[PDB]
């Protein structure tokens, strides 16, 4: 005969609200949001929000108790604490007039604007969250989508320029992996941009790139959680790239020189050396893309399926073939305009896209410039 | 009404007691402190002549060690430490003396203005022992002194000395002898 | 906006140079991010 | 008149001597 | 409240700028640069608070007033004299292809009817200009880089660029690329 209270037992132990979770974790709201954005804790639903707490509202969010218990027992809490202490030390050095001690403390801080590397060490969290590689590919879908957009996004205070350059370099190394291994299968372009579907180890990955254009970020957007997504997915894509390059035997990281990339090499800047149906499409043909065409996506598609020689204009980039139109070596030239060499064949990028989609070499006469183009299809 | 904590009340009542009693002249002279501009000029010179931190000292010593593995003049710094500065004043080596105004055992510095007056060294009372501390890379510093400098700013030091002896010493000259505080009125 | 069952309508274009870039891309992309971390998942 | 001028002069003197910040 | 040292500093800067302006106006404006017309990016930096009338007139003719504004400018004798007048406020030099390409792709806006829109469509820029030969954004990219007759209208069309403030990143010929690299 023991009297037990209804409030203290049942769903009250199982779910804890947001306010009590932050109070028990004893952190600030943005730092708790960073910890949840890294651990992947999602608020779920209780079966009865009435049985959790007495003062309850449907707008309020709950959390799993064992998720909070996992949240407490992390090495990153001590990292939050001594990094905030180091911010106190660098502010002390700035207020004390010691420039050299300030330089030493900011060297020790590893602050992610002069480096481009993620601020914290995220090896163990991504090890515990992803036990194997196909889950890493499944989240690499969204990770690589985020990174391609971010490489085409500008820089602000919350998103500096150096890790944007690292986004660019890492995405380009991934593209070099795809054009080496021919892992890309499907490519569909649109008013979003271009979606690409590639198979890796029997797993499909879909990822979207917008066009080379000014994107407005008007409205109410938070850029700090953007930066958290950034450093998370630099960690994931760097480790995925290293694993995949070790799987294929290619050395990582492959070298790139600053001179030709500062001349605009783009995909030709990175050199890859082998030791430390896709191939039959464009096996031995000659490709040139003109000054109007988007250079990055068609170069990605052409190199992805083993086309041997693709060239472009001198102002579109550096590190290509001869830019003269009078050269008789080029057979297909991609143009979209409102020369006329007889041996050279004038085609449009819709012809390239339908040849890639159908794998049946849709004809250049039906996709000739100066005429209304017959429609294509989305093969998904 | 509401109740204040005890140590806050002790702090404020120590304020009122130290400002509204009949303070002796040796302690009442410390309420007259340098202005903002003259303290800024003096701290510009003393920031030119700061000592080295631990990191710079070990870095320099490592440099000499590897230079020996593979010529100097006397260093000129701001002199600090109470007994050291008192010894410098007594031997007439100090050129300018800056005394903090909030030394909690104030006996450690009450004789210092009179000592500087007797030996003839120009002195000034500054706001903050923590300010003098930042200059010498310590938490606090009861007193600092400058004795001699490099050539390229000797004139500047001289002007600064003249500045205090025209800008602080004669404004203090009559009120350095009088008792302070009181509730007359 | 956001009153629609479907967020896109097809628009015919004659060339790739005629295709512009839709900028709310970033925001809707941004939208789905807090989806995966603030819209809870029900099995 | 004269009181306003005296108050402004005293405020300027306090700004010159003790500074403006805090 | 403003102190006397500010007044004397201000006067010293104004005086030094006055003698410097007299020196450049008296001396024949010939730079040590070949007579071929070049192209230089110009980004103006904070410096002297009070601007003399001839420098503010040249900066208005080169449309640089707001915070961290940049503009491409030709190099002939008159423009060399103009940029030599406003040297302490501006920093200039030869840009790179990736510099102008990335700078217009991240921050490229247009001016029409006295108002400033983002570059959203190529149809927008074609409605804005029409008939001088430009047909897309890559067109004004290689019009900016490769020299041609259509510099003036294209430069008048583009709003100048409001680059983000850096966190620590005379005349030089190649360090400007790292500057705009960190300015973006």
């Amino acid at each position: 005969g023991k009297a037990k209270k209804k409030g203290k037992s049942g769903a009250a132990r199982n779910y804890m609200t947001r306010t009590q979770a932050v109070k028990k974790l004893q952190l600030s709201l943005p730092d708790f949001r960073k910890l949840c954005i890294w651990k992947g804790i999602y608020p779920r639903e209780p079966r009865d929000r009435r049985k959790v707490n007495k003062s309850a509202t449907a707008s309020t969010t709950f959390y799993y108790t064992k998720d909070i218990q996992y949240l407490l027992h992390e090495p990153l809490l001590q990292k939050f604490r001594e990094q905030k202490a180091l911010e106190k030390k660098i502010s002390r050095a700035l207020g004390r007039g010691d420039v050299s001690n300030a330089a030493r403390l900011e060297r020790n801080a590893n602050l992610p604007e002069k480096t481009g590397k993620p601020r914290y060490t995220l090896n163990h969290i991504i090890r515990e969250r992803y036990p194997t590689f196909q889950d890493a590919l499944r989240d690499l879908d969204d990770c690589l989508s985020m990174l391609f957009l971010f490489a085409n996004l500008p820089s602000t205070t919350a998103v500096p320029a150096k890790m944007i350059a690292r986004c660019e370099r890492l995405c380009h190394e991934f593209q070099h992996y795809l054009i080496v291994t021919h892992s890309l299968r499907k490519s569909f372009l649109s008013i979003k941009g271009i979606y690409y579907q590639a198979n890796i180890q029997g797993e499909d990955i879909l990822w979207l790139v917008p066009y080379k254009f000014n994107q407005r970020i008007v409205g109410d957007v938070d850029f700090r959680i953007m930066g958290t997504f950034v450093e998370f997915y630099m960690t994931l894509l760097g480790f995925v790239n290293y694993r995949l390059y070790t799987s294929i035997g290619l050395k990582y990281p492959p070298k790139f020189d600053q001179v030709k990339d500062d001349q605009g090499a783009e995909l030709a800047a990175f050199s890859l050396e082998g030791l430390n149906d896709p191939s039959q499409l464009f096996a031995n043909f000659t490709f040139f893309l003109s000054r109007e065409t988007p250079r990055q996506p068609l170069e990605f598609i052409l190199r992805a399926f083993g086309c041997k020689r693709i060239g472009w204009d001198a102002v579109l980039g550096e590190g290509a073939f001869t830019t003269d139109e009078s050269d008789p070596r080029i057979t297909h030239q991609i143009i979209d305009r409102p020369g006329r060499y007889p041996g050279r064949i004038y085609v449009q990028p819709q012809w390239v896209w339908d040849s890639i989609n159908d794998e049946e070499l849709k004809p250049p006469e039906l996709y000739a410039p100066g005429a209304q183009l017959p429609p294509h299809l989305s093969p998904f | 009404m509401v109740k204040w904590p005890e140590y806050i009340r002790l702090q404020r009542q120590k304020k009122i007691l130290r400002m509204r009693l009949k303070v002796p002249p040796a302690i009442a002279q410390f309420q007259y402190t340098l202005d903002k501009n003259l303290a800024a000029q003096a701290f510009k010179l003393l920031n030119k002549y700061r000592p080295e931190t631990k990191q710079e000292k070990k870095e320099r010593l490592l440099r000499e060690a590897t230079a020996i593995k593979e010529v100097s003049k006397k260093p000129y710094t701001v002199k600090y430490g109470l007994n050291h500065v008192v010894g410098l004043i007594e031997n007439k080596k100090a050129s300018l003396v800056l005394i903090a105004n909030d030394v909690d055992p104030i006996e450690l510095v009450v004789f210092l203005p009179a000592l500087c007056r007797k030996m003839g060294i120009p002195y000034a009372i500054i706001k903050g022992k923590a300010r003098l501390g930042t200059l010498v890379h310590k938490k606090t510093a009861a007193v600092v002194a400058i004795t001699e400098v490099r050539s390229e700013d000797k004139n500047e030091l001289a002007k600064l000395i003249s500045a205090v002896k025209e800008g602080y010493l004669e404004k203090v000259e009559d009120t350095r002898k009088r008792w302070g505080g009181g509730i007359m009125g | 906006p956001e009153d629609r069952e479907k967020d896109y309508l097809p628009t015919k274009y004659d060339s790739l140079r005629k295709v512009p870039a839709w900028g709310n891309f970033v925001k809707e992309r941004f939208e789905r991010c807090m989806d995966l971390y603030l819209a809870p998942r029900v099995r | 008149s004269k009181a306003a001028k005296g108050a402004q002069a005293k405020k300027a003197a306090q700004a010159a001597l003790k500074g403006v910040h805090s | 409240f403003k102190r006397a040292e500010k007044y004397v500093k201000e006067y010293r800067e104004q005086e030094r700028e006055k003698i410097r302006l007299a020196r450049i106006a008296k001396q024949q404006g010939s730079f040590h640069i070949p007579a071929e017309a070049k192209l230089v990016f110009v980004i103006r930096i904070k410096g002297i608070n009070k601007i003399p009338p001839k420098p503010r007139k040249i900066l208005q003719l080169l449309r640089l007033r707001q915070i961290n504004n940049g503009v491409f400018v030709k190099v002939t004798k008159a423009t060399a004299e103009m940029i030599k007048i406003v040297e302490p406020w501006v920093a200039y030099g030869y840009p790179n292809l990736k510099s102008v390409r990335e700078l217009i792709y991240k921050r490229g806006y247009g001016k029409v009817n006295g108002q400033r829109i983002p570059l959203t469509d190529n149809a927008i820029i074609e409605e804005n200009l029409g008939k001088y030969g430009i047909i897309c954004i890559e067109d004004l990219i290689h019009e900016i880089f490769t020299v041609g007759p259509n510099f003036k209208q294209a430069a008048n069309f583009l709003w100048p660029f409001k680059l983000s403030n850096p966190n620590g990143g005379g005349n030089r010929e190649e360090h400007i690329n790292a500057l705009i690299r960190a300015m973006n």
